C-alpha cells in the first residue's frame, strides 16, 4: 500500500547513494594512462621489435631459414668457387609476413641477426615493408633519444613499490646485477 | 674515449633502462652506436648516443 | 539467399541487380570486375574478361549452384585479371586512394 | 599559425629538399601535401625505413626478393627506378613530383644529404623527409639540416 | 598371440568381445583394435564398467591409401583420481567406404569430435545427429588433414604477390 | 611485352585549381575527419585482444578521437584485428560495403597483410585482407603492441588530410555490370535453424540401436 | 626412378581412378600439371610434393607421377 | 519486406559478433522470450593448424600453438613442448619445471580476468571492464619482461625446459602484483554476490547436471562448476604441481553463478600456487642465482642439471621418436590435449588439438532451452569461449 513505497524504495535508493560516491571517488584517482606519440612506453631488455641485419656478418648457411615458421627469410647466395667460400649478395626478411618469434635471432652461431626496439613500423604500401639488408641493418629509433617523447618506464622494471611509471623521479630496475661479488 | 666497431663496452648512466649492461657494439654512425647485448635468449642491439659507455679490457 | 563471391577485384552473385538491389536468381549470375577502381581498364580488356567469364560459367554449368562454386569461378576470373596486368594489357589506377599493388608490383621485364 | 597560404610551396621550389618537423599525433602534415598537389605537384609518399640504398632504389632499378615462405625459389623481381618512373608517367603538362617521406628520423645523415643534392641534379623532383617533431608543423631545407 | 592384452582387453575377452589388443602407449595407456561392426557392443561395456568419459575422439591417418583409424580416448573419470584408467580404442577403416558407427549415445562428447572427424576426414559416422561440416564451409567438397588433400588453386589462398 | 603489372598513364591534367577559401574549408573537412573516426568494434582473431587493451585505461582509445562503434553503418575506418579464413572472407566484405565511403581500412597483425604464419600452407586462410578490401595504411606485428596501433593510426590520420574535396568522386564504386546465364543445379541450404529440434537428436535410429 | 628432391608432374589419368580422388576436388588446379612440385620424402609407394603455391603439400603414387626433366 | 507472422521466428547472432570471445553464429530461434533451439556455427577462424604442424618442426611450430586459446598463450605452449618431452624421456630440470609453473599460473590469471571483463558487461555493470584490463596489463609487463611478447607469441617453453631464465627485477615484481591483485579477487566477488540483482540473472540459467556434464564432456570450471571436483594438476601429477598445497574449487549448483564463484576462486588459488613457487624456487631469484654462479662457478650445489633453465638446448633438426601420445594441461578453460603421433623424422604425423572450448561450445545449445533472449550472451560469456580455440 502507501506505506510500502516509501519503504521498498529505500532499499536500492541508497545503494545507488553509496555508488554514486564510490564512482565520484573513481575520479579522484590520476589518470593512469599512456598518451601514446608525447609518452611512449620504454620496451623491455627481451622486446622483438623487429630484426637488424649485419651484412659482414651473413657467412651464408640459412640457419635462419631453417629454423623460422615460415621459412621467411630469403637468403641469396652464390658458391663463389674461386674463394671457395659461399658470399651472400642478398638478404631480405618480408615484414608483414614476419611474425616476430625471432627464431632467426636465437640459432645464429656469428651473431649477425638481432631484435631491436622499434615496433612503429607501419607503411601504406605492403611492399615498403619487405625489407632490405641496408634497409634492415640501419640503426634503431630509441625512446629516450627523442625530444618530443617524455619516456615513461615499464612494469617489472620499476622499483619494488611502485606500480606505476609516471611519478618516477630516478630509479632502477627492482634488483642488482652484481651486487654480491665482493660480498660473498 | 673512441668507440670502435667491436669493442665491449658497458652503460654508466643511471637515467637508463639498460644501467649496466655489457655487449659488443655494432654499427657506429655518425652520432650513434648500436651494443649488441647479448641478453639471454633473443639478442638485442640498442642505440646510444656515443657517450656513457665505459669498456673493460 | 545471395551466394555470391566477392574478392576484391571480382564481385559474382548469385541473382540479377536492380539499380543497386540484388535480387537472388537462380539462372543469371551477375558480375562487375573492380569495384574499386584499382586497374585502370579499356574497351578491349573489358571484352577479354567476358571471354573468361561466360567461358567458366558455360563450362562450370554441370556442378552445383553454391557458394563454393562461386569462388571457383570468381577466384579464375582474378587469376585472368593478374595475367592481364603481367601482359601488360590493363595497368594500376593512379586516382585511386590506396596504392597497394594487390596484383604484384610494377617490375621491368627480364632486368 | 592556423590560417596557412602556399608558402610550404614556394619553400620546396626554392630549396627543392625541405625537412618537415610535424606533431607526432598526425594529421597536420598532409595539408601540406594538399596545397602541394592544388598546384600540379604529384605526391609519391613512401616509406623512408622500408628504402634500402637510395641510388639503388630511387634513380637505379633494384632487385626486390619476395617472400619465398619455403614453397617458391629465390625469385628476384626487378622494379623500375621510382622517381625516373614515376616521372615518366607523369605528363609533361604538370610540374613535377614529390617524395613525401615519412619517418624520416630514422634515416641516416648520409642518406639526409643524398636526397638533397639528387633534388637539382634531377629535374622536376623534390622531396619533403619528415624528421623529427615539433608542438607546431615548420619546415627547413635538407642542405643545413645537415649541418646541425 | 604376439600381443598380450591388458587390464581393459581382458575384461572384453570376459564378455566373449574379441579384440585385437596393441600394446602399450608411449605414456603407458591401453591401445584396442576394434572392428567397426563390433564397436558399438565395446563400447557399451566399457561405459557401464565406468569410463564415463570420453576424451580426443581423433580420426586419424595410416598413410596416403591406407586405412584411416577413428580413435577413441576414453577414461574413466571419478571425483577425486590419481591417474585413473584409460584406453585408447581404435577403429581402422578403409579409404573407400569410411564408415565407423557414431557413440553420441553413449558419450555426447562424440557430437562435435566426430563432426571434426567428418569435417577434416572423410568418415561418415552412421547414426550420428546433425552430420555437417563445422570448421569448413558446409557448401566444401574436398577431405583435408589426409595425406591426398590437394587444395583448389583459389585467388585468396595464393601469395600476396 | 616493357614492363610487367605497369602503372597506367594518368591522361587527366587534374587541374586542382583552388583559392584561399576553399582550401580553408578543405581543411576542415579533413580535420573533422581524422580527428573522431569512428572504428567498428571488429575483431576475429588473436589482434582484438591486442585492439580491446587500447580500448582500457592504459592507453586511451577515445584521445585521437577514436570511439568503437558496434554497427557498420555508423563506423567508417574498421581495423582489420584478425586472420580471416574462407569463412568470414565474405562477412567483412559484407561488413566493408555497409559504410559510407570516407573508410580507410587498416590491416592490423601480420595475418592481415600477407596471412602472415598461416601464408605457408594453410588450406583455408586468405593470405591478406587486400584480397578482399583497399587497405590504406598496413601494421606489422604478431601481435602488434597497443602503441603500435596508435602508430598505425597516426599514419592514417596523415592520410585523411591529404584527401582532397574535389577528389570525392573517386570514392564511390564503379559499375561494370555484366551478365551470363548459367545451368548449375540449385541446392537447398545445408544450415536450417534447427539443431535440438532436428529429427535424429531424439532417438538412435533402428539397425544400430540393437547392436548397442 | 622419382629421386627424392626434382621437378614433378602430375598425370590426370592415373589420379582420377584410385584412392588420391577421394580426399581432393575433381576439377583439379592447374599447378599439378605445370611441372615445378620438389618432392620430398619418399615413403615408400607414395610421395610428398612440395608445390609452388602456398598451400599444404599432398603425398599422390609414385605411378601418378611423371618427372618434369 | 518484413511481415509479422505466428511461426518461431528465427534470429543470426552473425559472425560479425562484437564480443571479445572471437566470431561465433548462432542461428538462434525464439518463441516470443523463450528459445527453443540453437545451432551454432563455428569454424569461422579455423587456419587449419593440425594440417600445419605435420610440415613443421617443433621448434617452427612452438610460435604456430599461442593462437588457439590466445586469451591463455603459454598454455598453448605447455601442451605443445610437453608432447615430444614425455616421449622421448627428455628430463626438465627442477628449476624450468618451476618457471613454468610460475608462467601458467599467471597465465590462468590472465585468462580469468579476460574472461572475467566482458562477463561482468554482458551480465551488467559496465564500469569494471575498464579496471580489469588494466590488471592484465601487470601481468603483460611480467611476461614482457621474461619473454619477448605481452600476452601470446612468448616463445618460452622449450622441449628441454624453459627458453631462458628471468630478469633481475621479476621475482619482486609479482610481490608487488600478486600481493596487490590478490585484494581485488575478492572485490569482483562482492560484485555478483552482493547486489542481489546479478544474482537473479545467473541462478538456475543455464544449469547443467553432473551426470549430463561428464556425458557431455566437460573440463575446467565448467565441469567442477557442477560438482565433479576433477582437476587434471591434481590428478595427473603433472610438472611439480603435487609440491604445493592448493585446493580445487568446486561447486555443486551447475548455474552461471557456480560457474562465477569457481572462476573467482581460481584467481585465488592460483596466486597461492604462486607465492608457494616463488618461494620454493630451488635457486631463487635469478640475480641471487647468478651470483652463486661467480662465488662457487667451479663445482658446486649450484650450476645442476637443475637450478638452470634447460637440461640440454636441443638442435632445430630434434627428431620426434615413434609413437601415439595424448598430453593433457589443466588450462584456464579446461583440458587442452593434443594426439600426437609422430614418425621418426622431424614432422609428426598427426596433431590433433584436442581444445578445451571446442567440447565446452556442444553444450551451449543445451544449455540454450528455456532461457531467454537477455539471457544468451550472459551463458555464452560464461563458457569461456575463445573461438581460435573451438576452430583452430
Ligand atoms: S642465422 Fe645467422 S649465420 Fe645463419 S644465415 Fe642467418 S645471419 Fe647467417
Ligand atoms: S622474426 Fe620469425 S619470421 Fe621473422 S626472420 Fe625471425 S624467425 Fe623468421
Ligand atoms: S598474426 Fe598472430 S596476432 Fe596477428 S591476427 Fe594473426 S594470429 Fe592474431
Amino acid at each position: 500500500q502507501i506505506t510500502n513505497y516509501a519503504k521498498e524504495a529505500v532499499q536500492s535508493a541508497k545503494y545507488i547513494g553509496q555508488g554514486l560516491s564510490v564512482t565520484f571517488d573513481h575520479m579522484r584517482r590520476r589518470p593512469i594512462t599512456v598518451q601514446y606519440p608525447y609518452e611512449k612506453l620504454i620496451p623491455s631488455e627481451r622486446f622483438r621489435g623487429r630484426i637488424h641485419f649485419e651484412f659482414d656478418k651473413c657467412i651464408a648457411c640459412e640457419v635462419c631459414v631453417r629454423v623460422c615458421p615460415i621459412n621467411l627469410p630469403v637468403v641469396d647466395w652464390v658458391f663463389n668457387k674461386e674463394l671457395k667460400k659461399k658470399e651472400l649478395k642478398h638478404y631480405s626478411i618480408d615484414f608483414g609476413v614476419c611474425i616476430f618469434c625471432a627464431n632467426c635471432v636465437e640459432y645464429c652461431p656469428t651473431n649477425c641477426l638481432s631484435v631491436t626496439e622499434e615496433y612503429e613500423l607501419a607503411t601504406y604500401d605492403r611492399h615498403e615493408l619487405n625489407y632490405d639488408s641496408v634497409a634492415m641493418g640501419r640503426i634503431p629509433y630509441k625512446v629516450t633519444q627523442d625530444p618530443m617523447v617524455t619516456p615513461i618506464r615499464e612494469f617489472a622494471y620499476l622499483p619494488a613499490g611502485v606500480m606505476s611509471g609516471h611519478d618516477l623521479p630516478a630509479g632502477a630496475q627492482r634488483a642488482g646485477e652484481r651486487p654480491e661479488a665482493i660480498a660473498n | 674515449m673512441t668507440i670502435l666497431p667491436g669493442m665491449t663496452v658497458k652503460v654508466t648512466n643511471p637515467n637508463d633502462t639498460y644501467y649496466q649492461f655489457q655487449g659488443i657494439v655494432q654499427r657506429i654512425t655518425d652520432g650513434k652506436v648500436a651494443v649488441l647485448f647479448e641478453g639471454g635468449n633473443w639478442d638485442k642491439l640498442v642505440t646510444f648516443q656515443a657517450s656513457e659507455l665505459e669498456p673493460v679490457v | 539467399m545471395l551466394l555470391k563471391s566477392t574478392t576484391r577485384h571480382v564481385h559474382i552473385y548469385a541473382g540479377h541487380v536492380v539499380d543497386g538491389e540484388v535480387h537472388p536468381d537462380t539462372e543469371t549470375l551477375t558480375l562487375n570486375v573492380d569495384p574499386d577502381n584499382e586497374l585502370e581498364w579499356n574497351e578491349a580488356a573489358l571484352a577479354k574478361v567476358e571471354a573468361k567469364f561466360r567461358e567458366l560459367v558455360a563450362n562450370a554449368a554441370g556442378e552445383d549452384l553454391t557458394e563454393y562454386n562461386l569462388r571457383r569461378i570468381g577466384s579464375d576470373l582474378e587469376h585472368f585479371i593478374r595475367s592481364l596486368l603481367m601482359q601488360g594489357e590493363i595497368g594500376y589506377n593512379l586516382n585511386s586512394r590506396v596504392r597497394n599493388y594487390s596484383l604484384g608490383i610494377p617490375r621491368v621485364n627480364h632486368s | 599559425g592556423l590560417l596557412a597560404g602556399y608558402q610550404f610551396v614556394k619553400d620546396l621550389e626554392s630549396a627543392g629538399a625541405l625537412a618537415l618537423f610535424v606533431p607526432p599525433e598526425g594529421g597536420f602534415e598532409g595539408r601540406y601535401q594538399r596545397r602541394l598537389r592544388s598546384k600540379g605537384y604529384t605526391t609519391l609518399p613512401m616509406s623512408a625505413p622500408g628504402l634500402g640504398d637510395l641510388a639503388a632504389y630511387l634513380t637505379q632499378e633494384h632487385g626486390i626478393r619476395p617472400a619465398h615462405t619455403g614453397k617458391e625459389d629465390i625469385r628476384v623481381y626487378f622494379q623500375p627506378p621510382l622517381v625516373t618512373y614515376h616521372l615518366e608517367n607523369l605528363p609533361p603538362n604538370a610540374k613535377g613530383l614529390v617524395l613525401w617521406l615519412i619517418d624520416g628520423k630514422r634515416l641516416s645523415k648520409q642518406e639526409f644529404a643524398y636526397l638533397a643534392q639528387l633534388t637539382q641534379t634531377l629535374p622536376k623532383f623534390k622531396v619533403v623527409v619528415e624528421v623529427g617533431g615539433d608542438r607546431v608543423v615548420r619546415w627547413e631545407p635538407l642542405a643545413d639540416w645537415v649541418a646541425a | 598371440p604376439i600381443v598380450e592384452a591388458g587390464p581393459v582387453g581382458r575384461l572384453l575377452q570376459s564378455q566373449n568381445l574379441s579384440v585385437e589388443s596393441l600394446g602399450r602407449d608411449a605414456s603407458g595407456v591401453e591401445m584396442i583394435k576394434v572392428d567397426r561392426d563390433r564397436l558399438l557392443a565395446v563400447c557399451q561395456t566399457l561405459y557401464a564398467d565406468g569410463f564415463n568419459y570420453l576424451r580426443c575422439q581423433a580420426a586419424y591417418d595410416s598413410g596416403p591409401g591406407q586405412d584411416l583409424v577413428s580413435t577413441y580416448h576414453l577414461i574413466k573419470l571419478s571425483d577425486n583420481a590419481d591417474r585413473p584408467p584409460e584406453v585408447r580404442i581404435k577403429v581402422f577403416v578403409p579409404r573407400d567406404d569410411p564408415r565407423v558407427p557414431s557413440v553420441y549415445w553413449i558419450w555426447k562428447t562424440a557430437d562435435w569430435q566426430e563432426r571434426e572427424s567428418y569435417d577434416m576426414f572423410g568418415i561418415v559416422y552412421e547414426g550420428h545427429p546433425n552430420l555437417k561440416r563445422i570448421l569448413m564451409p558446409e557448401d566444401w567438397v574436398g577431405w583435408p588433414l589426409r595425406k591426398d588433400y590437394i587444395t583448389p588453386d583459389f585467388y585468396e589462398l595464393q601469395e600476396a604477390y | 611485352p616493357a614492363i610487367l603489372n605497369p602503372i597506367a598513364r594518368p591522361e587527366v591534367p587534374q587541374e586542382l585549381a583552388e583559392n584561399i577559401i576553399l582550401t580553408s574549408l578543405n581543411d576542415v573537412y579533413d580535420w573533422a575527419r581524422l580527428s573522431s573516426l569512428w572504428p567498428l568494434m571488429y575483431g576475429t582473431a588473436c589482434c582484438f585482444i591486442e585492439f580491446a587493451a587500447m580500448i582500457g585505461s592504459r592507453f586511451d582509445f577515445d584521445r585521437f578521437g577514436l570511439v568503437p562503434r558496434n554497427s557498420p553503418r555508423q563506423a567508417d575506418l574498421i581495423i582489420t584485428s584478425g586472420t580471416i579464413t574462407m569463412k568470414m572472407a565474405p562477412a567483412l566484405v559484407r561488413l566493408y560495403e555497409q559504410m559510407p565511403s570516407p573508410k580507410y581500412v587498416i590491416a592490423m597483425g601480420a595475418c592481415t597483410i600477407t596471412g602472415g604464419m598461416f601464408s605457408s600452407d594453410s588450406y583455408s586462410a586468405v593470405r591478406g585482407v587486400d584480397k578482399l578490401i583497399p587497405v590504406d595504411v598496413y601494421l606489422p606485428g604478431c601481435p602488434p603492441r597497443p602503441e603500435a596501433i596508435m602508430d598505425a593510426i597516426v599514419k592514417l590520420r596523415k592520410k585523411i588530410a591529404n584527401e582532397h574535396i574535389n577528389e570525392r568522386g573517386n570514392l564511390a564504386q564503379t559499375h561494370r555490370l555484366f551478365t551470363a546465364k548459367h545451368k548449375m543445379k540449385p541446392v537447398p541450404p545445408i544450415l536450417t535453424g534447427q539443431y535440438l529440434n532436428a529429427p535424429s537428436r531424439q532417438a538412435p535410429p533402428p539397425a544400430l540401436a540393437a547392436a548397442m | 626412378a622419382i629421386k627424392k628432391g626434382d621437378l614433378v608432374k602430375v598425370v590426370a589419368e592415373k589420379l582420377a581412378n584410385s584412392l588420391e580422388a577421394l580426399a581432393s576436388d575433381h576439377r583439379y588446379p592447374p599447378y599439378l600439371f605445370e611441372g615445378r612440385g620438389e618432392v620430398v620424402d619418399i615413403r615408400g609407394d607414395y610421395a610428398q610434393i612440395k608445390f609452388p603455391v602456398p598451400t599444404p603439400t599432398v603425398w599422390l603414387r609414385l605411378d601418378q607421377l611423371e618427372v618434369a626433366q | 519486406k518484413i511481415e509479422t507472422r505466428t511461426e518461431p521466428m528465427v534470429i543470426n547472432m552473425g559472425p560479425h559478433h562484437p564480443s571479445m570471445h572471437g566470431v561465433l553464429r548462432l542461428m538462434v530461434t525464439l518463441d516470443g522470450e523463450d528459445v527453443i533451439d540453437c545451432e551454432p556455427v563455428i569454424g569461422y577462424l579455423h587456419r587449419g593448424m593440425e594440417k600445419i604442424a605435420e610440415n613443421r618442426t617443433n621448434i617452427m611450430f612452438i610460435p604456430y600453438v599461442s593462437r588457439w586459446d590466445y586469451a591463455a598463450g603459454m598454455f598453448n605452449e605447455a601442451v605443445t613442448v610437453n608432447a615430444p618431452e614425455k616421449l622421448a624421456g627428455i628430463p626438465v630440470p627442477k628449476r624450468a619445471s618451476y618457471i613454468r609453473v610460475i608462467m601458467l599460473e599467471l597465465n590462468r590469471i590472465a585468462n580469468h580476468l579476460l574472461w572475467l571483463g566482458p562477463f561482468l558487461a554482458d551480465v551488467g555493470a559496465q564500469t569494471p571492464f575498464f579496471y580489469i584490463f588494466r590488471e592484465r596489463e601487470y601481468i603483460y609487463d611480467l611476461f614482457e619482461a621474461a619473454t619477448g611478447m605481452r600476452f601470446i607469441n612468448n616463445n618460452y617453453f622449450r622441449i628441454g625446459g624453459v627458453a631462458a631464465d628471468l630478469t633481475y627485477g621479476w621475482v619482486t615484481k609479482c610481490r608487488d602484483f600478486c600481493d596487490y591483485f590478490l585484494p581485488k579477487v575478492d572485490e569482483y566477488e562482492r560484485l555478483i554476490t552482493n547486489n542481489p540483482i546479478f544474482v537473479r540473472r545467473l541462478q538456475g540459467v543455464g544449469k547443467i547436471s553432473r551426470e549430463e556434464a561428464i556425458n557431455w564432456g566437460l573440463s575446467g570450471p565448467m565441469l567442477r562448476a557442477s560438482g565433479v571436483k576433477w582437476d587434471l594438476r591434481k590428478v595427473d601429477h603433472y610438472e611439480c604441481y603435487d609440491d604445493f598445497d592448493w585446493d580445487v574449487p568446486v561447486a555443486t549448483e551447475g548455474d552461471c553463478l557456480a560457474r562465477y564463484i569457481v572462476r573467482i576462486q581460481e584467481m585465488r588459488e592460483s596466486v597461492k600456487i604462486i607465492r608457494q613457487a616463488l618461494d620454493g624456487l630451488p635457486g631463487g631469484p635469478y640475480e641471487n642465482l647468478e651470483a652463486k654462479r661467480m662465488l662457487e662457478g667451479a663445482k658446486s650445489e649450484w650450476n645442476g642439471f637443475d637450478y638452470q633453465y634447460i637440461g640440454k638446448k636441443l638442435s632445430p633438426t630434434f627428431k620426434i621418436p615413434k609413437g601415439e601420445h595424448y598430453v593433457r594441461v589443466e588450462s584456464g578453460k579446461g583440458e587442452l590435449g593434443i594426439y600426437l603421433i609422430g614418425d621418426d623424422n622431424v614432422f609428426p604425423w598427426r596433431w590433433k588439438i584436442r581444445p578445451p572450448d571446442f567440447n565446452n561450445l556442444q553444450v551451449l545449445p543445451q544449455l540454450l532451452k528455456g532461457m531467454k533472449v537477455a539471457d544468451i550472451v550472459a551463458i555464452l560469456g560464461s563458457i569461456d569461449v575463445i573461438m581460435g580455440s573451438v576452430d583452430r
